[PDB]
């Protein structure tokens, strides 16, 4: 799908309500489960067992947050409490702007949500593995706080398709030869 | 009732309109608050019922007399408040007898006398009010008798002079306010035995020279001066003042500091000095080692000691903006420097160890310089570093070593640096301005996600050239058409038959106009062919090299010769329908010729209007014009398109020849018809662009600019039927 | 055209930078006419030359002629006085300690 | 600490069975751990998974056993029985500095 | 200029947890100032006398806040101790993610914003105006929380076209070609 | 409201000339207000444009004469001459119950 581009940014506060950002960039791809949309918000990880339903309401997080969610072997677990849909929903549902998938080691995951496009969910799920999720993983277990922006470049590959105004001038050239050529066959006719 | 009493018996009764003290109150309250109300005057024994008051608020009643024998027994007071009233003095009388009051309010109040025998009593007063009042001296007598005063404010007042001992028996103060008096003199003992004094404001004043009082301020930190008037700053002016710590002297009209001004101050944290024109050295600093933030942005100087680094161990900030700096002393140490601001000044070389260590650099900026080389590695022990700033400087190679952090890198300047930057070392860069768009080409923009400030904009292709498949072939064939045919055109007509008439003559000419354009579309797509995929390396030197010039020059000059040639054929045809020329319609063909030359030429020479897109075309002018060379172009195009469209219907009224008639009319339609949108899309640019597109643009001038000089000669082939019978005879001719 | 006579009960020696204030409702009590020990006299400028002050100090009572009244002089008088150390002049209402009960002009 | 598997990221996912599981959150991290008893503000729960750590819902109490149940409160709050109360109706067991009444 | 998005949504927090949302949308103007990127955050006011240069301490914001500053007449203001353009970037200083002027009373701040494009900000600077801007400020007022969400106009492009253009232009040659094999002939 | 321009979004723009600007923030709303004097832990600068009430950045007082001096410290710290300590130097008094050294 089409990729995402993730800018994390760390911010430090200087004593005269001042900040200072710099800007790191990560790519991952985009899932049909969600829907293609920028966000925004501060980094917040989810333990992959510790989002569930069965559990009561607890932690309440302020809305908001980009989620951070990183999946492990399912083999290490023979009982799957909830698939990736059900993670992102309730994620979605407990105030996740966006959530960011750690799919290395769990390759099954990046299937399931591709496959499961019947029920999109209406914010963004961006999945990310490699070495931008180590990149990720470090950022996130070294810094304090942080503020993900998940982006997508609105021009396609073609960058905005300038040959739909090419053919819009074939096509005016070719409307004009043929209004002459049905002139001309009027007049031969009458 | 309209009180609100509070838990700890605290009233408050304001706003609520009251025209006298309130009455049926708690005799035990401690705080009373009757602030906005209407009490007009205090009369006798008014606070008779409240002998444990603590705190009097009366800021806002429109208060303009306060009885003697008013506010008398309140020996638990300590707090009063009458600043926002309408009393025209101190209350003298009224205020005396408040043993215990520790803080006076007086703020807004038109004060204009003080009585020589006011504040009397008030043994331990602490803080005193008389911001806004209308004082012309400060009191010294009613001041002598308040040696507990720890806090005194005359912001606002009119105070012209401070005589001497003004101050002499507050031996406790600590913050003393005159912010915005017209004070323009100060005696050298007016703050005599003024000491523990910690605070001295004196920002809007009008001072002269730098006052030498503050010599007798054995324990002053802080020191202000905003808008005064003060111009030279004698050396050791601060050698009174050990614990000093800030020093407000901005917005002044500093000239000179001298050179030992900020000596042996050891808490000072930030030195900045601006405008000093006629200083230049640098500050003999030593001493001062704690210092935070240095800033010498306007003076003379011509370099840096060595010892700036190594002493202020902290200096979280250098600035020096306007200088005459050639060489950088190495910065070896100071590791906590974060931003260094070295710009306008005759720096021409960056060293290797000029930057060594340097970590926690996070800004860097040289901008105005004349730069012309940097070492390889003058950058590798840079740490995390988000900005450097090298524009407007002659550069020739930007090393890129060590830059890898790099968050924005500017290099708007540097017309010289012709070569293409690698974006393999540049990971995380967000931000980048370049001298030429085509380098910013290499770093995959408008598709990790890296800006720009020169756009490409399709204008500047970062892919091929022509672009679309479709405009390649079509161009293709446009320079092939007007190519041959124009060449079989002349050989027909200049070459076989001897016949020489006027109009035979123009057209001719015309044909070879219309070769010229079609030979500046085939040396262009010749170009293109050349520059498959890989346009930017061409482009670097396209437009700056000889090429772009001599392209445009053909470019230009065949469309002015087509335009001159057809408007003379009109005449002409006009003259011949009316009713030797021969001579006459040469010499104005001559001239026509000369005319396209010279403005073909013009911007060779003027103003370097070429170079503005690889078409090499100013007439599109994608980027803003000077609208110098462009408006004219497009208007005496206009007027020439005009006069002979007038011409043509004027004779087709009056009005063998038709056939010269028709093709002239022929010629004529096509022409203005296809110079329309070139003239239209010329000035898109200048128009708010809505809905316009810079790619839209270039495809319609391209594929529009020659298409007349590729449709004339067809319809000079197939249409003229007696011309098509010389080509016949002439065809015979050269066969035999 | 009349008089206003001011009597001082408390007696202790000359009192000291006697006056005459005016004050219109509403608003300040401005001063008229002012003596002090030695017999120095300063009048209001708005009121210089009409109003005339005079003391007797044989009963310490002060007295006040006022002769071409106009109607924006109606408002209502009163007599002060202080007794220790005063400098400057009477015009001012902050340095009297005694303040008399006060009548109405019109 | 002990557990069947434990990624750095993410702290071990999988604890024993008669190990109860808690998840602690800090800054932007948020890892799971084994522990026996659940801190205080905490009730262990046999969850269909594994046996977990939840906060208590007792109003006003420090410690819990179950979700109604709060075997230890605050100071500024009364624990009167099992169930919590601001203060507990006269006539009743003495505080006795036991807080139980 | 690019008729950003922006919506504006409300939230309740539910007691178990879940949050419910209700979005309003509306249309303002992309300015030439910021650059045109898509923001979020939480919607904050700023007075406009309160973004002052002036160094003398400020509160601080947690980073990411949208500024929702109402401009007033400029006769209000005699000497304006900074422009929108400074307004702006001391908003960003301050921590802003996204800058949101309700252009109700000063056109010529309009154009200076667009005109300003000397040293661009990173990150865009929204204006509005009319109805949306007056239910902006309602929902301002009324509401406690609400979070602020600016996308740029996603540029899909052909409304069907594409497939059927290029059939178009197959029929189109075809029927020339047609015209010059019957002229032909 | 005491004042001069009291617009509907912003509140007080502009007002007297001896009123002090103060910017009160609740929830997403800043408006501003103009009043006598400033609220506690405030102090009130004075310029002839506009007199605008600020915050004093000393900590351990919550009201301040001016940026580096205040006259009330907190309930548990001794004010010495514009500053407050735990307990002032050598040389000097005690609290003396008055909560001042």
């Amino acid at each position: 799908k089409e990729t995402a581009f993730v800018e994390v940014v760390l911010f430090e506060s200087s004593p005269s309500g001042d900040y200072t950002t710099y800007t790191t960039g990560l790519t991952g791809r985009f899932s049909r489960a969600g829907a293609t949309l920028s966000a925004e918000g501060e980094i917040v990880q989810m333990h992959p067992l510790g989002l569930c339903n069965n559990n009561d309401e607890e932690d309440l997080y302020e809305y908001g947050w980009v989620g951070v969610v990183k999946l492990e072997q399912p083999e290490l677990d023979p009982k799957p409490c909830l698939t990736v849909l059900g993670k992102a929903k309730r994620a979605v549902q407990r105030g996740a702007t966006a959530v960011i998938f750690d799919v290395s080691e769990n390759p099954e995951a990046i299937d399931q949500l591709n496959q499961g496009s019947e029920d999109p969910l209406k914010r963004p799920v961006v999945y990310v593995k490699g070495a931008d999720a180590i990149k990720l993983m470090n950022i996130v277990n070294k810094q304090k706080v942080a503020r993900a922006r998940i982006q997508h470049r609105p021009p396609r590959q073609p960058t905005e398709y300038f040959d739909m105004g090419i053919f819009l001038a074939f096509f005016v050239v070719v409307s004009l030869v043929c209004l002459i050529l049905l002139v001309k066959i009027k007049l031969k006719q009458r | 009732a309209p009180c609100s009493c509070d838990g700890d018996r605290r009233v408050d009764c304001s706003g609520k309109g009251l025209t006298a003290v309130p009455e049926g109150l708690s005799a035990f309250t401690q705080a009373l608050d009757i602030s906005m109300n209407n009490i007009t005057q205090l009369p006798e024994d008014a606070f008779a019922n409240f002998p444990f008051l603590e705190e009097l608020q009366l800021a806002g009643n429109d208060l303009s007399f306060i009885h003697p024998k008013a506010l008398s027994g309140l020996k638990e007071l300590k707090v009063l408040t009458l600043q926002n009233n309408q009393l025209k003095t101190v209350p003298s009388e009224a205020i005396r007898g408040l043993s215990a009051l520790q803080s006076l309010r007086l703020d807004a109040n038109h004060i204009t006398s003080v009585p020589e025998d006011s504040f009397e009593g008030l043994v331990q007063l602490r803080h005193l009010w008389l911001d806004d009042n209308s004082l012309t001296e400060v009191p010294v007598h009613p001041l002598s008798n308040l040696p507990t005063l720890q806090a005194l404010t005359l912001a606002l007042n009119k105070i012209s002079s401070i005589p001497d001992f003004a101050f002499t028996n507050l031996s406790s103060l600590v913050v003393l306010h005159l912010h915005n008096n017209k004070i323009r003199s100060l005696s050298q003992h007016c703050f005599d035995g003024l000491d523990n004094l910690e605070t001295l404001d004196l920002n809007y004043n009008n001072l002269g020279e730098f006052p030498q009082a503050i010599k007798a301020l054995p324990s002053l930190k802080e020191l202000g001066f905003h808008s005064n008037s003060i111009s030279v700053i004698p050396d050791g002016a601060f050698d009174g003042n050990p614990l000093l710590r800030t020093i407000h002297l901005y917005d002044n009209p500093l000239s000179f500091v001298g050179n030992s001004a900020f000596h042996n101050l050891s808490d000072l944290h930030s030195l900045v000095i601006r405008g000093a024109s006629m200083v230049q050295q640098f500050p003999n600093l030593t001493g001062t080692v704690h210092l935070e933030s240095l800033t010498l942005t306007g003076t003379k100087i011509s370099s840096i000691p060595n010892n700036l680094c190594q002493e202020q161990k902290m200096l979280r900030t250098l600035d020096l903006s306007y200088n005459n700096i050639r060489d950088l002393p190495s910065f070896n140490g100071c590791h906590a420097l974060e931003e260094i601001s070295l710009q306008r000044n005759q720096i021409y070389q960056i060293k290797e160890g000029t930057f060594q260590g340097l970590i926690s650099l996070r800004i860097l900026d040289l901008s105005r310089n004349l730069i012309h080389e940097i070492h390889s590695r003058a950058f590798a022990t840079l740490g995390p570093i988000t900005n450097l700033d090298v524009s407007f400087n002659e550069l020739t190679s930007f090393p890129t070593e060590g830059l890898n952090g790099l968050n924005q890198l500017k290099l708007v300047g540097n017309f010289k640096l012709k070569e293409a930057l690698a974006a393999k070392d540049f990971v995380n860069l967000r931000s980048l301005s370049v001298p030429y768009a085509y380098q910013c080409c290499a770093f995959w923009g408008c598709d990790i996600i890296i800006h720009c400030t020169p756009s490409t904009g399709a204008f500047k292709p970062c892919e091929y050239l022509l672009g679309s498949w479709m405009i390649r072939l079509t161009v293709w064939f446009i320079f092939l058409v007007a190519l041959f045919f124009n060449l079989l055109v002349i050989l027909t007509t200049f070459a076989s038959c001897t016949s020489l008439p006027s109009s035979k003559l123009f057209i001719g000419l015309i044909s070879v106009s219309n070769l010229f354009m079609g030979i500046y579309t085939g040396i262009l797509t010749f170009l293109d062919a050349v520059s498959w995929g890989r346009f930017a390396e061409f482009g670097i030197w396209w437009e700056t090299g000889s090429g772009c010039k001599v392209a445009g020059f053909l470019a230009v000059f065949s469309s002015e010769s087509a335009i001159f040639l057809l408007m003379l054929a009109t005449v002409e045809r006009s003259l011949s329908a009316k009713d030797n020329h021969l001579k006459q319609f040469r010499v104005a063909a001559l001239l026509a010729f000369l005319g396209a030359t010279v403005a073909g030429c013009f911007p060779l020479f003027h103003r370097g209007e070429y170079s503005a897109s690889p078409l090499c075309l100013p007439f599109p002018t994608g980027e803003t014009p000077s609208l110098g060379f462009t408006v004219t172009l497009v208007l005496l195009n206009s007027l020439a398109f005009l006069l002979m469209a007038v011409i043509y219907t004027k004779l087709y009224c009056n009005l063998s020849q038709s056939s010269m008639i028709k093709h002239v009319a022929w010629l004529i339609f096509t022409n203005c018809i296809f110079f329309c949108p070139v003239a239209f899309f010329s000035f898109a640019p200048l128009i708010t662009a809505i809905s316009i597109s810079p790619e839209i643009m270039k495809s319609v001038t391209l594929i529009f600019f020659p298409l007349p000089a590729c449709l004339n000669p067809v319809l000079y082939v197939f249409f003229n039927p007696k011309f098509k019978e010389d080509w016949k005879l002439l065809k015979r001719r050269v066969t035999k | 055209s009349l008089r206003l006579s001011c009597a001082a009960s408390g007696y202790t020696y000359s009192p000291y930078c006697m006056g005459w204030f005016r004050q219109a409702p509403g608003k300040a009590r401005e001063g008229v006419a002012t003596v002090d020990l030695d017999g120095s006299t300063i009048y209001a400028d708005s009121v210089k030359g009409r109003f005339t002050i005079s003391q007797d100090n044989a009963k310490n009572t002060l007295y006040l002629q006022m002769n071409s009244l106009k109607p924006e002089d109606t408002a209502m008088y009163y007599c002060a006085s202080r007794t220790r150390a005063g400098v400057t002049c009477g015009l001012n209402w902050a340095i009297f300690s005694y303040w008399g009960q006060g009548t109405q002009v019109t | 600490k002990g557990c069947l598997s434990c990624s750095k990221d993410n702290g071990c996912s999988r604890c024993q069975q008669k190990l109860f599981f808690f998840l602690r959150r800090e800054g932007m991290r948020q890892y799971g751990e084994c522990l026996h008893s659940c801190p205080s503000g905490y009730y262990g729960h046999r969850a269909p998974d594994m046996n977990r750590c939840a906060r208590c819902r007792i109003e006003n109490c420090d410690s819990c056993f179950s979700k109604d149940f709060c075997t230890k409160c605050k100071v500024g709050f009364y624990l009167h029985r099992g169930r919590c109360f601001d203060e507990c109706p006269d006539g009743f067991a003495p505080l006795d500095e036991t807080m139980e009444c």
